[PDB]
């Protein structure tokens, strides 16, 4: 959302 | 299976956008009852973020139909919302018990980065439960979210650089917690602004292996501050 | 549940992008063992197209990793491909048995549009099985796909206008069948070109309730012809 | 140059996004003082629409800065707006004199489509002048825009099918004229709705060479009606 | 006009996408015959990059039509290419004479950043001339481009940090010069790789006012290296 | 693919 | 705007 | 192109 983007693997 | 095979299955499941498979492989890896390597840690988090996310999405949609719709259909909409809710709660509890019974529990003393990464996840998944909870249940999960974020914050302040991506991502979600869950927009902006300022003050603490991640999250903090102010 | 409630659940599941739920509600509706209304027909097809599609997507991804990867990992990749394959086959068989044992079986004589819509679906889902089949199994599903499309084609030629969207969509997929499954690019272009020409020849047969759908699929036929030629 | 060469220059200028060159070539073609072929008509209109458009864009931007800005800078902003305005007015007058002194003037009696196409352009370019005009100047150009659209409307009703793309595009812009210039939202919706209804009523009047254009503009009418209602 | 007013006109022209106006205002500012402030420097460069760019775009389009087209049309295409070419050459010469007769000429000794910024621009605009030149004319502008980039490179190595955005952008364009103009892909990769490595080696040299620009151009260097290798 | 787009509901 | 799209050539 | 993006003002 306004939260951290999910990790790029 | 061996551990290498579960992890290979998680990587394939990811590429195939089969996140239930990815999460089940990474839970199995966790249940081997040893610490996770950075990559295993990231695969676990990616898997469960995707599983909880879709539903974090489905719930918002059905909740919105509910609010617009509420003729009595209403029974259905409500039932379906509650079904999605129960799925979402079970996903969160699935992660939270991995965290409490394995990952946090057994994390070795000198693994500060893992500690903070798992305490932040614990904050995140209690915050997802808070998004849907009401009444005394909401009060409980909100308290648990803040307790987890606060402990992560204390460890990261002591043991990590202000530019460390895990410290920066913690500040990002902790401040979202204040803004969205506690509707404390000053406490949110202060935390985000402090985390941003402290990183800026110390660019010399950027790591050659992680500086892109650091600067990306710095910008995310800035974006939120701008939105909120 | 009543029928209205299953259909309402399918509509909610759709909006929530929960396609497994949507398909299970529409299968349940079909299993009430009465004909489907246009809307029910469309919900069923949307649901299963989404279920078979993701995997129709996951299989392509894992197959591609397989081809690039093939060190011996290879066992895993192969196993995972076969797992996805078996899921995809079971979805197709799930639809094909609804079609054979209910929808086609019990379709009333004068319901030509339903007949053609279900025979086209039967062609489509045998074609999805053909995408993954090899050997004698491939030969069988390919034969069954063409038989279903051919029968749909004969009924639609006799009973529907050349502009009817269901007739046009049939020609589109039947020609894709020739192009991609039978690698018969002349037979594909001829069918697409004929369907397009026959609709153009009769614009006066466009319906005020469906002309946007007709013209959209006309353009799709044209796009394929252009690509293929 | 010969005429073929001017037209070839317009086609090249178009591809190069050099619209001042494109418009100057098409003005030169018009000044040969013969009728234009459909393609010449379209090149002229494309050229000038692009020339007037950029500025129709620049004026909106500087006008907006003006409104936000209005410290006394203000002199500059205002001066620059007026410069752009004078350019935009000169472009419109450039087209309007081609229309009045050549294209409309010399259009042969049986060329109804050309007549309507040029009267619509005359409505359009007076409407662009009205977008920027104030006071008695606004009143004059508004009157001239409506007179041009009204005459185009009468000829098209008598001589073209309700599905003809030029008739449909006229209704689109004439209704935008009512909505945006005269702030007459009922008169706008009625015109758009009538044009749409009359085309729908007669799909059998779609032409095999133009049906895509007809249906596209039908959708544009619908989009505006939806927005406005 | 005063200087403040020309600069305000450039800022308005920019927002209005009127780049000919923007460039003419900034040329006028330069012709006041005093040094430019960082902002003036940036406005000048933005203005002329946009002016030369469109045509740098139009020329590629008409050149491509020329190659596909070359029946004898050919005369036209060729003539139009040559017209665009002459415009593009005159823009470059317009900038190069500002650089040679004012900006470089009068740059004070301790203004290393300005020096390098203008020498890089001189390299850039000779490189744009080289893109279109042939024969002995090409040889001359290529030599002049490399001489300008080489001098900029020597000054920047001595006086700026490896992370400085102007130093990084120089390496980016200088290496593009080797790759595209001299078709020296090893000399290009070495320069890009060296510039990237030297910045990475010294993140502690990032400035709190420019680190986003530094990291952005680092990524651009990386993107090119990846493409080229 | 090159096949019919899924129905819009 | 809400007006006719410019002709495609 | 592969060259530096034009300055953001
Ligand atoms: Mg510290
Ligand atoms: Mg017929
Ligand atoms: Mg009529
Ligand atoms: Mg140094």
């Amino acid at each position: 959302s306004p939260s951290l983007p999910n990790i790029t693997l | 299976v061996d551990r290498e095979q579960l992890v290979q299955k998680a990587r394939l499941a990811e590429q195939a956008e089969r996140y239930d498979d990815m999460a089940a492989a990474m839970k199995n890896v966790t249940e081997l009852n040893e610490p996770l390597s950075n990559e295993e840690r990231n695969l676990l988090s990616v898997a469960y973020k995707n599983v909880v996310g879709a539903r974090r999405s489905s719930w918002r949609v059905i909740s919105s139909i509910e609010q617009k719709t509420s003729n009595e259909k209403i029974e259905m909409v409500r039932a379906y919302r509650e079904k999605i809710e129960k799925e979402l709660e079970a996903v969160c509890q699935d992660v939270l018990s991995l965290l409490d019974n394995y990952l946090i529990k057994n994390c070795s003393e000198t693994q500060y980065e893992s500690k903070v990464f798992y305490l932040k996840m614990k904050g995140d998944y209690y915050r997802y439960l808070a998004e849907v909870a009401t009444g005394e249940k909401r009060a409980t999960v909100v308290e648990s979210s803040e307790k987890a974020y606060s402990e992560a914050h204390e460890i990261s302040k002591e043991h990590m650089q202000p530019t460390h991506p895990i410290r920066l991502g913690l500040a990002l979600n902790y401040s979202v917690f204040y803004y969205e869950i506690q509707n404390a927009p000053e406490q949110a902006c202060h935390l985000a602004k402090t985390a941003f300022d402290d990183a800026i003050a110390e660019l010399d603490t950027l790591n050659e292996d992680s500086y892109k991640d650091s600067t990306l999250i710095m910008q995310l903090l800035r974006d939120n501050l701008t939105l909120w102010t």
